[PDB]
Protein backbone atom coordinates (compact mmCIF):
# COMPACT_ATOMS: atom_id res chain seq x y z
CA UNK A 1 0.00 0.00 0.00
CA UNK A 2 3.06 2.41 -0.71
CA UNK A 3 2.57 5.23 -3.26
CA UNK A 4 5.12 5.56 -5.85
CA UNK A 5 8.60 6.86 -5.94
CA UNK A 6 9.90 8.77 -8.69
CA UNK A 7 11.45 6.34 -11.58
CA UNK A 8 14.85 8.03 -11.50
CA UNK A 9 14.86 5.99 -7.95
CA UNK A 10 14.20 2.85 -9.22
CA UNK B 1 27.17 18.86 14.58
CA UNK B 2 25.87 15.26 14.93
CA UNK B 3 22.70 14.79 17.51
CA UNK B 4 21.58 18.54 17.62
CA UNK B 5 18.08 18.27 15.45
CA UNK B 6 17.55 21.75 13.18
CA UNK B 7 14.17 21.94 14.96
CA UNK B 8 14.58 21.43 18.59
CA UNK B 9 18.04 21.66 19.69
CA UNK B 10 19.04 24.32 16.95
CA UNK B 11 16.07 26.40 17.50
CA UNK B 12 16.54 25.76 21.59
CA UNK B 13 12.71 24.30 21.33
CA UNK B 14 11.90 20.93 22.83
CA UNK B 15 9.90 18.07 21.68
CA UNK B 16 6.50 16.26 23.56
CA UNK B 17 8.78 13.67 25.96
CA UNK B 18 12.31 14.62 26.01
CA UNK B 19 11.78 15.65 29.47
CA UNK B 20 11.22 12.35 30.45
CA UNK B 21 14.47 10.69 29.59
CA UNK B 22 16.12 13.69 31.04
CA UNK B 23 14.16 12.87 34.45
CA UNK B 24 15.24 9.34 34.10
CA UNK B 25 18.63 10.15 34.06
CA UNK B 26 19.29 10.44 38.00
CA UNK B 27 6.14 0.44 17.91
CA UNK B 28 3.40 -0.78 20.68
CA UNK B 29 1.92 1.79 22.64
CA UNK B 30 3.56 4.62 21.54
CA UNK B 31 2.63 8.02 19.65
CA UNK B 32 2.84 9.76 16.62
CA UNK B 33 6.22 11.65 15.97
CA UNK B 34 6.64 15.36 15.47
CA UNK B 35 7.83 16.59 12.71
CA UNK B 36 11.78 16.55 12.47
CA UNK B 37 11.76 14.74 15.97
CA UNK B 38 13.99 11.97 14.26
CA UNK B 39 15.94 13.41 11.71
CA UNK B 40 18.43 10.34 11.91
CA UNK B 41 15.74 7.98 11.22
CA UNK B 42 15.64 6.56 7.85
CA UNK B 43 13.14 3.70 6.15
CA UNK B 44 15.16 0.77 4.18
CA UNK B 45 12.55 0.10 1.55
CA UNK B 46 12.46 -2.62 -1.01
CA UNK B 47 12.45 -2.50 -4.66
CA UNK B 48 9.89 -4.80 -5.37
CA UNK B 49 7.95 -5.60 -3.83
CA UNK B 50 7.98 -2.05 -2.60
CA UNK B 51 7.25 -2.25 0.69
CA UNK B 52 9.21 -1.50 4.23
CA UNK B 53 12.12 -3.46 4.96
CA UNK B 54 13.42 -1.93 7.90
CA UNK B 55 14.64 0.66 10.26
CA UNK B 56 18.31 2.28 9.88
CA UNK B 57 19.65 5.68 11.36
CA UNK B 58 22.08 8.13 9.66
CA UNK B 59 25.35 8.42 11.16
CA UNK B 60 26.74 11.02 8.42
CA UNK B 61 26.28 12.63 4.97
CA UNK B 62 27.23 8.88 3.45
CA UNK B 63 26.50 6.11 5.95
CA UNK B 64 23.40 4.23 7.45
CA UNK B 65 23.55 1.90 10.46
CA UNK B 66 21.40 -0.90 10.79
CA UNK B 67 20.69 -4.42 12.04
CA UNK B 68 22.02 -6.99 10.33
CA UNK B 69 19.67 -9.47 10.40
CA UNK B 70 17.41 -6.59 8.05
CA UNK B 71 19.91 -7.65 4.83
CA UNK B 72 20.80 -11.23 6.38
CA UNK B 73 18.70 -13.84 8.08
CA UNK B 74 18.63 -17.25 6.22
CA UNK B 75 16.07 -18.78 8.71
CA UNK B 76 13.43 -16.64 6.75
CA UNK B 77 15.68 -16.75 3.61
CA UNK B 78 16.63 -13.01 3.46
CA UNK B 79 20.30 -12.13 1.81
CA UNK B 80 19.37 -8.90 0.14
CA UNK B 81 22.28 -7.18 -1.99
CA UNK B 82 22.60 -4.09 -2.16
CA UNK B 83 20.74 -2.98 -5.52
CA UNK B 84 17.51 -5.11 -3.50
CA UNK B 85 17.00 -2.03 -1.76
CA UNK B 86 16.51 2.01 -1.36
CA UNK B 87 17.09 3.86 1.59
CA UNK B 88 14.38 6.46 2.13
CA UNK B 89 15.88 9.46 4.86
CA UNK B 90 14.03 12.39 6.11
CA UNK B 91 10.68 10.37 6.11
CA UNK B 92 7.44 11.31 8.48
CA UNK B 93 4.50 9.65 6.49
CA UNK B 94 5.36 5.70 6.18
CA UNK B 95 3.66 5.04 2.64
CA UNK B 96 3.40 8.30 0.96
CA UNK B 97 6.05 10.01 -1.32
CA UNK B 98 7.08 13.23 0.70
CA UNK B 99 8.30 15.34 -2.30
CA UNK B 100 10.74 17.91 -1.26
CA UNK B 101 11.15 16.51 2.19
CA UNK B 102 12.26 13.01 1.86
CA UNK B 103 15.53 11.43 -0.45
CA UNK B 104 16.22 8.72 -1.70
CA UNK B 105 19.30 7.29 -1.97
CA UNK B 106 20.98 4.28 -3.43
CA UNK B 107 23.54 1.76 -1.92
CA UNK B 108 27.12 1.36 -3.00
CA UNK B 109 27.82 -1.08 -0.48
CA UNK B 110 26.74 -3.22 2.22
CA UNK B 111 28.91 -4.80 5.52
CA UNK B 112 27.83 -7.44 8.03
CA UNK B 113 29.58 -7.78 11.17
CA UNK B 114 31.95 -10.51 10.69
CA UNK B 115 30.95 -11.99 13.47
CA UNK B 116 26.91 -11.75 13.43
CA UNK B 117 25.63 -14.26 14.99
CA UNK B 118 22.42 -15.15 13.10
CA UNK B 119 21.86 -19.08 13.65
CA UNK B 120 21.42 -18.78 17.69
CA UNK B 121 20.39 -15.18 19.50
CA UNK B 122 21.18 -12.49 16.66
CA UNK B 123 24.36 -11.89 18.64
CA UNK B 124 26.04 -8.50 16.96
CA UNK B 125 22.98 -6.90 15.10
CA UNK B 126 24.61 -4.65 12.97
CA UNK B 127 25.40 -3.69 9.76
CA UNK B 128 26.65 -0.59 7.53
CA UNK B 129 25.57 0.85 4.21
CA UNK B 130 27.40 3.46 2.21
CA UNK B 131 25.31 5.02 0.17
CA UNK B 132 26.66 5.73 -3.53
CA UNK B 133 26.22 9.95 -3.13
CA UNK B 134 25.89 11.52 0.13
CA UNK B 135 22.74 13.36 1.13
CA UNK B 136 22.14 16.81 1.70
CA UNK B 137 20.98 17.82 5.44
CA UNK B 138 18.23 19.55 6.17
CA UNK B 139 15.44 20.60 8.82
CA UNK B 140 14.15 16.77 8.53
CA UNK B 141 17.68 15.32 8.05
CA UNK B 142 20.40 15.16 10.61
CA UNK B 143 23.07 12.35 11.45
CA UNK B 144 22.78 11.11 15.06
CA UNK B 145 26.09 10.92 17.02
CA UNK B 146 27.44 7.64 18.14
CA UNK B 147 28.85 7.40 22.08
CA UNK B 148 32.16 7.33 23.05
CA UNK B 149 32.87 5.31 26.19
CA UNK B 150 32.77 7.53 28.45
CA UNK B 151 28.87 8.28 26.84
CA UNK B 152 28.07 4.57 27.11
CA UNK B 153 29.60 4.61 30.54
CA UNK B 154 27.54 6.92 32.21
CA UNK B 155 23.99 6.66 30.58
CA UNK B 156 23.27 2.71 29.86
CA UNK B 157 22.20 2.64 33.56
CA UNK B 158 18.78 0.03 34.73
CA UNK B 159 16.12 3.39 34.54
CA UNK B 160 17.45 5.49 32.29
CA UNK B 161 15.23 5.65 29.52
CA UNK B 162 16.14 5.86 25.57
CA UNK B 163 13.79 6.14 23.10
CA UNK B 164 13.02 4.10 19.64
CA UNK B 165 11.07 5.05 16.77
CA UNK B 166 10.16 2.94 13.41
CA UNK B 167 7.03 2.52 11.29
CA UNK B 168 6.73 -1.30 12.25
CA UNK B 169 3.55 -3.24 13.47
CA UNK B 170 1.46 -1.44 16.00
CA UNK B 171 0.69 -4.51 17.67
CA UNK B 172 1.94 -8.18 17.69
CA UNK B 173 -2.11 -2.49 11.97
CA UNK B 174 0.33 -0.52 10.37
CA UNK B 175 0.73 3.31 11.09
CA UNK B 176 0.22 6.59 9.39
CA UNK B 177 3.16 8.08 10.52
CA UNK B 178 6.53 7.48 12.19
CA UNK B 179 6.16 6.16 15.58
CA UNK B 180 8.20 6.91 18.82
CA UNK B 181 8.44 5.51 22.21
CA UNK B 182 10.38 6.11 25.49
CA UNK B 183 11.56 3.12 27.44
CA UNK B 184 13.47 2.65 30.24
CA UNK B 185 16.65 0.20 30.04
CA UNK B 186 16.58 -2.68 31.90
CA UNK B 187 19.19 -4.42 34.45
CA UNK B 188 20.98 -7.28 32.96
CA UNK B 189 19.54 -10.02 35.94
CA UNK B 190 15.79 -9.32 34.59
CA UNK B 191 16.52 -9.39 31.05
CA UNK B 192 18.28 -12.53 31.22
CA UNK B 193 15.82 -13.97 33.59
CA UNK B 194 12.82 -13.15 31.00
CA UNK B 195 13.77 -15.49 27.87
CA UNK B 196 15.34 -18.50 27.17
CA UNK B 197 17.55 -17.21 24.76
CA UNK B 198 21.25 -16.45 25.58
CA UNK B 199 22.09 -12.97 26.42
CA UNK B 200 25.32 -11.53 25.46
CA UNK B 201 27.31 -8.27 26.39
CA UNK B 202 26.73 -7.00 22.31
CA UNK B 203 23.23 -6.46 23.68
CA UNK B 204 21.01 -4.80 26.06
CA UNK B 205 17.17 -5.08 26.71
CA UNK B 206 14.53 -2.13 27.89
CA UNK B 207 11.00 -1.88 28.13
CA UNK B 208 8.49 -1.92 31.06
CA UNK B 209 8.01 -5.05 33.55
CA UNK B 210 4.36 -5.39 34.24
CA UNK B 211 4.53 -3.98 37.64
CA UNK B 212 5.27 -0.20 36.36
CA UNK B 213 1.70 -0.19 34.59
CA UNK B 214 3.55 1.58 31.35
CA UNK B 215 3.80 -0.42 28.09
CA UNK B 216 5.46 0.08 25.09
CA UNK B 217 7.87 -1.95 22.69
CA UNK B 218 9.60 -2.64 19.20
CA UNK B 219 7.82 -4.74 16.58
CA UNK B 220 8.04 -6.21 13.23
CA UNK B 221 9.49 -3.61 11.17
CA UNK B 222 11.12 -1.48 13.40
CA UNK B 223 14.20 -3.73 13.17
CA UNK B 224 17.25 -1.48 12.67
CA UNK B 225 15.69 1.59 14.16
CA UNK B 226 17.75 3.24 16.54
CA UNK B 227 17.49 3.44 20.16
CA UNK B 228 18.77 7.05 21.19
CA UNK B 229 18.95 8.80 24.53
CA UNK B 230 19.89 12.65 25.11
CA UNK B 231 23.24 13.39 26.61
CA UNK B 232 22.33 15.72 29.88
CA UNK B 233 26.11 16.68 29.55
CA UNK B 234 26.47 18.27 26.21
CA UNK B 235 22.45 18.09 25.12
CA UNK B 236 22.96 15.87 22.15
CA UNK B 237 21.40 12.83 20.85
CA UNK B 238 23.41 9.49 20.88
CA UNK B 239 22.39 5.90 19.48
CA UNK B 240 22.94 4.10 22.24
CA UNK B 241 21.32 0.59 20.47
CA UNK B 242 19.53 -0.83 17.57
CA UNK B 243 16.36 -2.27 17.46
CA UNK B 244 17.54 -6.01 17.13
CA UNK B 245 14.83 -8.73 18.55
CA UNK B 246 12.00 -9.61 20.72
CA UNK B 247 9.57 -12.66 21.90
CA UNK B 248 6.29 -11.37 20.26
CA UNK B 249 5.55 -7.70 20.92
CA UNK B 250 4.81 -5.79 23.87
CA UNK B 251 4.44 -8.81 26.27
CA UNK B 252 4.32 -8.87 29.85
CA UNK B 253 7.68 -10.43 31.17
CA UNK B 254 9.17 -9.77 28.09
CA UNK B 255 11.69 -6.94 26.60
CA UNK B 256 13.03 -5.70 23.38
CA UNK B 257 16.43 -6.40 22.80
CA UNK B 258 18.80 -4.33 20.96
CA UNK B 259 22.29 -4.07 19.69
CA UNK B 260 25.04 -2.31 22.05
CA UNK B 261 26.15 0.06 19.45
CA UNK B 262 29.19 1.50 21.88
CA UNK B 263 30.74 -2.27 22.53
CA UNK B 264 30.60 -2.74 18.20
CA UNK B 265 32.02 0.78 17.73
CA UNK B 266 35.82 -0.63 17.06
CA UNK B 267 34.26 -2.02 14.17
CA UNK B 268 32.09 0.53 12.98
CA UNK B 269 35.15 2.84 12.91
CA UNK B 270 37.18 -0.11 11.44
CA UNK B 271 34.96 -0.36 8.20
CA UNK B 272 34.42 3.78 8.04
CA UNK B 273 37.83 4.86 7.44
CA UNK B 274 38.96 1.49 5.62
CA UNK B 275 36.43 2.35 3.15
CA UNK B 276 36.17 5.77 2.44
N1 LIG C 1 9.60 -9.73 17.32
C1 LIG C 1 9.39 -8.29 17.15
C2 LIG C 1 10.44 -7.46 17.88
C3 LIG C 1 10.13 -7.06 19.23
C4 LIG C 1 11.11 -6.20 19.86
C5 LIG C 1 12.31 -5.82 19.16
CL1 LIG C 1 13.52 -4.86 20.03
C6 LIG C 1 12.60 -6.22 17.81
C7 LIG C 1 11.62 -7.05 17.18
C8 LIG C 1 11.85 -7.37 15.73
N2 LIG C 1 12.91 -8.37 15.50
C9 LIG C 1 12.55 -9.62 15.16
O1 LIG C 1 11.38 -10.00 15.14
C10 LIG C 1 13.69 -10.58 14.80
C11 LIG C 1 13.82 -10.73 13.28
C12 LIG C 1 14.77 -11.91 13.35
C13 LIG C 1 14.16 -12.92 14.29
N3 LIG C 1 13.59 -11.99 15.30
C14 LIG C 1 13.09 -12.15 16.56
O2 LIG C 1 12.83 -11.15 17.23
C15 LIG C 1 12.82 -13.55 17.21
O3 LIG C 1 12.28 -13.40 18.49
C16 LIG C 1 12.01 -14.51 16.39
C17 LIG C 1 10.66 -14.24 15.90
C18 LIG C 1 10.04 -15.16 14.94
C19 LIG C 1 10.85 -16.34 14.53
C20 LIG C 1 12.21 -16.62 15.01
C21 LIG C 1 12.82 -15.65 15.98
C22 LIG C 1 14.13 -15.50 16.63
C23 LIG C 1 15.35 -16.26 16.64
N4 LIG C 1 16.39 -15.72 17.44
O4 LIG C 1 17.57 -16.21 17.35
C24 LIG C 1 16.38 -14.57 18.27
C25 LIG C 1 15.17 -13.79 18.24
C26 LIG C 1 14.11 -14.30 17.40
Amino acid sequence: DFEEIPEEYL
Amino acid sequence: DCGLRPLFEKKSLEDKTERELLESYIIVEGSDAEIGMSPWQVMLFRKSPQELLCGASLISDRWVLTAAHCLLYPPWDKNFTENDLLVRIGKHSRTRYERNIEKISMLEKIYIHPRYNWRENLDRDIALMKLKKPVAFSDYIHPVCLPDRETAASLLQAGYKGRVTGWGNLKEGQPSVLQVVNLPIVERPVCKDSTRIRITDNMFCAGYKPDEGKRGDACEGDSGGPFVMKSPFNNRWYQMGIVSWGEGCDRDGKYGFYTHVFRLKKWIQKVIDQFG
